[PDB]
RNA sequence: AGCGACGUCGCUUUUUGAUCCUUCGAUGUCGGCUCUUCCUAACCUAGCGCCGCAGAAGACGCUAAGGGUUGGAUUGUUCACCCACUGACAGGGAACGUGAGCUGGGUUUAGACCGUCGUGAGACAGGUUGGUUUUACCCUACUUAGCUGGAAAUUGCGAGAA
RNA sequence: UGCAAGGCCGGAAAGAAAAGAAUUAGAGGCACCAAGUGGGCCUUCUUCGGUAAGCGGAGCAGGCGAUGCGGAAUGAACCGCUUAGGGAUAUGUGGCGUCAAAACUUAUGGGCUCAUUCUCGAUACGUGAAAAGGGUGUUGGUGGAUAAAUCCACCGGCCCCGAAAAUGGAUGACGCUUAAGCCCAAUUAGUGGUUGCCCAUUAUUCCUUUGGUAAGGGCGGAAACAAACGGAGAAAGUGUAGCCCUUCCGAUGU
RNA sequence: GGCCAGAACCAGCCCUACUGCAUUAUCCUGUCGGGGGUCAAAAUCCGGCGGGCAAAAGUGCAAGAAUUUUGGGUCUUGGUGAAAUGAGCGGAGUAUUUGAGCUGUGCACGGCCGCACGCACUGGUUUCUUCUCCGUGAUGCUCCAUGUUGGCGA
């Protein structure tokens, strides 16, 4: 980087990837943000206005302004000793709803239906065991390890 | 790493080998010798009645095993030596200034080398006989006679160097005094 | 002494899983100060050749396996090692031992000796004791003489560690300073 | 023999660079003279190998630095050139050895002249003539010159005889 | 009575199961005032300009600066280590022929090596010295071939030639060659497995100091008690000759 | 005697000696075929078939109470009982941990039976093995004060 313009660094993080080219698809207009919601900010090259920063690209928040069409979010930006938490207004057609959140709000379901389900039993399904624990093994098959004089000629090709 | 290697001889009657330390006194029907081998690590033997003489290297590799074949060598000329002899003829060559070489007892003098007159001049030690070929039946050899080889040898070849040509082209100059023949005394 | 290397069986396999339930089980032959070296040098094997890693795998067990009884025998050691001179050379030597580790370590200091290479260039390929007419080379060629004597010359005489008296009286045994 | 292109691998620190580590409350900054010593990549001297070495003269190489290596014209010169001798007139280092050792021709001041440049004062790594070279009695070194203890190297009485 | 928002009121809450399914010398957070510094330099790895540089310029980190101490003979920066005043035991890096503590030159371990005037080799970082190319020196190996064993080609190890500088001089010195050198390996040696030895301002532990983000206890005088022929203290406390006691951690510095 | 020496005992600390459980088979040992060599054999070596414990291994783990009438050291700690908390000191008695054989259901193993090398549950044997039990608050808030043997000190 010589000239610290504005979006100075990017020949790749701008670029479309191979065969990716064209404008944003529909299924991204027909997503709608709600204020609080996790979002990705990955930015289109395909739209020139209301590209996020070359930083920004890339990372996580929780959007808070939601304008027709614009949105807003919430970043964490280490800087020097602290993290200031920087607020940055993007197009949407740079966003992408995260799915960061969802394993831990699957756990919770998974939880809330279990405990609905020993309410009056009807039992549960079993607990899953370690792989580490124990047992004897009952050999198929058997071969040899060594090295052998035909490994040699192997690894001087040619 | 060989254990052993061998080397064996063997000895005519009239000839006594014998050994104490690394040291070889053998005795023909004419004169004695000695060589003092202790220099060497070997294992030296002389089998009487078998009649023999054998030269053991244990564990050796090959440069301790390369000595136990040359003493062989020096014990067989020891043998040679003592009972036959050594003589060697030992000649004069001349393009133009004749070599006028005289003899004292033990003492040899070399006049008119290449027409130099520096009086060139050696003493043979008592051990070796030198004489000449009286003039008239062959030209100019000297006769080294003596029981050693190790040492006759030595004047065939001190007497050889004295008279190297010093500066003009060798290959052109061939003055010198060169060995004709090498033969034993008698046998 | 005795042999630096103890001689261990290893036999191990990948763990199972959905992909490959029954691995292999493959056994394994090295020659090891310890049993984490024996264990260590069969992950290597594992991973070179199996392409199973040790994160991955299992170990089932790691014995030693005992030497048999002390006879002078003639021993074929196959040994390659890696350089970066010459890139891999292999080689098939005998060693005169009693036993396959006290070959097998001695082939070792040979290598380190002569070819200066260093254990973990080294891979033992195979040992075995072989009869006596297969030995090729005249230096082990020359042990198996029936009627083999020789006898003990230039030998260094260290007296017993509690004699050595460092000044001794000469033509004498008495010691001045012991 | 003696050479050896196209390539290629090194060494040396007697060239010039490159860098700017030491010295700006100061390491006297060219050359000659004098004097000693060291290095060897050997010019002569000693011994030797080899040649397209017949001899004479010489080429190339080996051990070897004990010894030797000049008189001048011109130049401030180092460098360079020519004259002459010689067995030879080898290449160098030592703070580019050597200024409280000298010399002061050069550079590098103040005076002055010319050329070119500048409107001008003035500049020029261009030319020219003239321009102060200070101190040792201290310590060590070195060269000579005296006095004088001392073996448990002053003590222990601690004792060893070429 | 769908979706947005601020609430309100109920619901449940392994307070996060099982599956390898976290760990912590984890008190979080806020504020005021102010010093010095704003010439840096070195190193593994990445790295640009340069033939290169003990050169110039950066990246991620660690150091010196500011810091010794033990070790590499010596060295800012390498190696080990992190410094309150002492003792013991044990160790790290590095070592055990003398200098010089430890093998009074260990083993009842295997090989290899001979090097004639800068004198073979022998502490990484440290080109703080060597290359291409060579060697019937010696010691191994691979491939092919002819048959009493031998021959051809190629590839290693150590050693040798290649290898010339100016004061006398440097594995640190002496010296070493059945190494006191190089590779590898061991611990009193197929005799029983299982820690040879020496040295740190380190580790462990004991005593003494001092400071805590210090922790805890006692402090309503229990009673008795003259000399002559068991004593003495006991303070409601930041700091003292510390109110007394027990305990725990730290302790170097421009 | 507040000085200098030794020697005993006590707590703590350090050190050293003392050993068991598993494991072995690419092994042990017969024998028969080879095969090899030698004057002739045997051995090294391959295969078959029996039997098995090299009884010891430089195998993996180790907990084995060092006054429990006898290991050393402490001039590297403090003491001479001025609360000795002790398996150790005192008092009076003969306890249940292991190892051996086995119970029943269970597990585990082999292709319901057979196995079970002796795992889990009740918990049988006493042949070996070993000590077991219960005793002192401070009415002491703190510090200091209590040996033995000689040398020197009148």
């Amino acid at each position: 980087v010589h000239s610290y313009g504005y979006k100075s660094g990017t020949r790749h993080l701008f670029a479309k990837k191979f065969r990716k080219h064209g404008a944003p698809s529909v299924s991204t207009i027909l997503t709608n943000i709600k204020v609080g919601d996790y979002v990705d900010v990955v930015a289109d090259s395909a739209v020139r206005e209301g590209m996020p920063h070359k930083y920004y690209h890339g990372r996580t928040g929780i959007v808070w302004n939601v304008t027709p069409r614009g949105v807003g979010v919430i970043i964490n930006k280490p800087v020097r000793t602290r993290t200031l938490r920087k607020r940055i207004c993007v197009r949407f057609e740079h966003v992408r709803k995260s799915r960061c959140q969802e394993a831990f709000k699957a756990k919770e379901h998974q939880f809330q239906a279990y405990l609905a389900a020993k309410k009056a039993g009807k039992a549960l399904p079993p607990l899953k065991k370690s792989s580490r624990m124990g047992g004897i093994v009952r050999p198929k098959n058997v071969e040899v390890l060594a090295r052998r004089v035909a490994d040699y000629e192997a690894m001087v090709p040619y | 790493v060989k254990v052993k290697s061998l080397c064996t001889l063997q000895i005519p009657e009239g000839v006594t080998v014998d050994v104490k330390g690394r040291k070889v006194t053998v005795t023909g029907k004419r004169g004695t010798l000695t060589k003092d081998l202790t220099h060497l690590q070997l294992d030296l033997r002389v089998d009487k009645k078998n009649r023999t003489f054998t030269v053991i290297r244990w564990f050796g590799s090959k440069i301790p095993i390369a000595c136990l074949n040359t003493t062989k060598a020096h014990v067989q000329n020891m043998i040679t030596g003592v009972t036959k002899g050594y003589r060697f003829k030992v000649r004069c060559a001349y393009a133009h200034f004749p070599i006028n070489v005289s003899v004292d007892g033990q003492n040899i003098e070399v006049r008119n080398f290449l027409g130099e007159k520096r009086v060139r001049r050696q003493l043979v030690p008592s051990s070796v006989k030198v004489s000449q070929t009286d003039p008239s039946k062959v030209k100019d050899e000297i006769i080294f006679d003596g029981n050693d080889l190790e040492q006759v040898s030595r004047e065939a070849a001190v007497l050889h160097q004295m008279c190297l040509v010093k500066k003009k082209d060798i290959r052109k100059f061939l003055d010198g005094i060169y060995v004709q023949t090498k033969t034993n005394i008698e046998g | 002494v005795k042999p630096h290397l103890r001689h261990y069986q290893v036999v191990g396999r990948e763990s199972p899983s959905e992909k490959n339930p029954e691995p292999t089980v493959y056994k394994f032959e090295v020659f090891a100060p310890n049993f984490v070296v024996a264990k260590s040098r069969f992950w290597r094997m594992m991973r070179v050749k199996n392409k199973v890693k040790a994160t991955h795998g299992d170990v089932l067990s790691c014995k030693v396996v005992k030497d048999a009884k002390l006879v002078a025998r003639n021993y074929l050691v196959d040994i390659a090692y890696y350089s970066q001179r010459c890139g891999y050379t292999r080689m098939v030597k005998e060693f005169r031992d009693v036993s396959k580790t006290g070959a097998v370590s001695q082939a070792y200091h040979d290598l380190a000796s002569r070819h200066r290479a260093r254990y973990h260039n080294i891979e033992v390929l195979n040992v075995k004791s072989i009869p006596d007419h297969e030995v090729k080379h005249l230096s082990i060629a020359q042990y198996h003489a029936p009627n083999l004597s020789f006898p003990l010359l230039q030998r260094r005489l260290k007296a017993a560690r509690k004699d050595r008296a460092i000044f001794v009286k000469k033509n004498t045994k008495r010691a001045v300073v012991a």
